[PDB]
């Protein structure tokens, strides 16, 4: 969930 | 009547759908084009990444959201997402064709396009049976917008930790819901209750996707046409 | 002259090129469209999916690679998939712009467009002059065809096993290479040694790719613009 | 490489 992590900065 | 914070959450989410919503659907000309096998299932799994990106940015500014932990906030997306995408999606429903119209013929969505995405008739059925529903309560803005994120906080999903503390941000967006209903729509001595059951009806599509969806992905020659984020959200980590 | 066995061989490379290279550039509108940040990122990571289906669908027809394990087949994909990748494209290389010229103004990539795929100069100086060196041989088909299938039985790479097996399958495309060079190519007397150089610039250009391919798939924007092949070929699995 | 493999047949 890195990306979605990334995403919720 | 309403209260100045009740407000300041009404004034927060209707902005936020606007900055989350285009309602030109100009990005789609950057997905896959669509092709009518599952031929349209590159152009919806651009569809659907494209909307996880917008539904994120959504949750990031429903109040009390941000402080979430970041597993929190994860656990509520990925169980989540697909539900406040059929939420949104309603925004493009036409009742005159039964389809989502995001553009001329090559953004039409009609039934016959969703089964090329190889997606069954025990999902479409009651998605569409579940728009013209939501299409025919004539929502507000804010009803709309107070929908998705008290979809988005429930905290009845799996892998939420402090579901005590969301369901106090769940239940607090109900009342800015139930009292901007009595204020501010005529008519609605019924609505709430009937948007609540709405929430009820997308669990149930979200069961039969998730089960449609877990086929896709177990055949190499379908999860290659997902995106990245799809396979994130979707996928089981 | 050239053998029964030699020439079934280059029968068979032959046509499995033209059976996965399209001098059309037709799927190419099935693509995630070109934008000129990374702009060019989504076109060109479809770009080097669809060629990974390529290249597997021409490795798959070389004679004795079928009769590999599994792993060594993926292993030498995985290695080599770049650098076949810049063979077939000089194809489409053109010297009079100094692009590859897939067709008309969109399909048409110059240096500009290769920068704004997250990739710096230290690729694009060696990658063109190697281009460009490679189109100066004026290579026949076959002789094209033969140096596609070397380079990927190479047994000089991560992960393969089997290497005296495969090692004994590229010791023949050389022979049939020069075998080829001698009887049917006039005025070659220095073209076998002049592409076997080739190979090694290769090597070369694999490393400087996968050394900046290793950035964007750090960068979860980034990557989330990649195609689940791109990412399973090119990751460390 | 699963994908890969369906790819290899
Ligand atoms: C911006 C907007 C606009 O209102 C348009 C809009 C429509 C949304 C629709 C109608 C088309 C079909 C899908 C995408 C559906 C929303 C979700 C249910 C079914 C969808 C399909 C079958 C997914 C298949 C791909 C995977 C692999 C994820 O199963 C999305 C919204 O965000
Ligand atoms: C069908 C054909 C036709 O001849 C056209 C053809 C051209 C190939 C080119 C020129 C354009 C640039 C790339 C794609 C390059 C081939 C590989 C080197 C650089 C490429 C780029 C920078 C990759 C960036 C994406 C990742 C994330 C994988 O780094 C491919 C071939 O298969």
């Amino acid at each position: 969930h890195k990306i979605l992590h990334r995403l919720l900065q | 009547m309403l209260s100045d914070e009740q407000m300041q959450i009404i004034n927060s989410l209707v902005e936020a759908h606007h900055k989350t919503y285009d309602d030109s659907y100009s990005d789609f000309v950057r997905f896959r084009p669509p092709v009518r096998r599952l031929s349209m299932l590159p152009h919806l799994a651009d569809l659907v990444s494209y909307s996880i990106q917008k539904v994120i940015g959504f949750a990031k500014m429903i109040p009390g959201f941000r402080d979430l932990t970041a597993e929190d906030q994860i656990a509520l997306l990925k169980s989540s997402a697909i539900e406040i995408i059929m939420l949104r999606s309603n925004q493009s429903f036409s009742l005159e064709d039964m389809s989502w119209s995001c553009g001329g013929p090559d953004f039409k969505y009609c039934i016959n396009d969703v089964t090329k995405a190889g997606h069954t008739l025990e999902l479409l059925e009651p998605l569409v049976k579940f728009q013209v529903g939501l299409k025919k309560l004539k929502l507000h803005e804010e009803e709309h917008v107070l929908l998705m994120a008290i979809c988005l906080l429930s905290p009845d999903r799996p892998g939420v930790q402090d579901h005590v503390r969301i369901e106090a941000l769940q239940d607090r967006l109900c009342d800015v819901l139930q009292a901007y209903i009595r204020i501010q729509h005529p008519g609605g001595r019924l609505l709430y209750a009937k948007m609540i059951q709405k929430l009820a009806d997308l669990r149930s599509l979200n069961e039969e996707h998730s089960k449609q969806y877990r086929s896709l992905s177990f055949q190499p020659e379908h999860s290659m046409q997902l995106t990245p984020l799809v396979l994130e959200v979707f996928g089981s980590e």
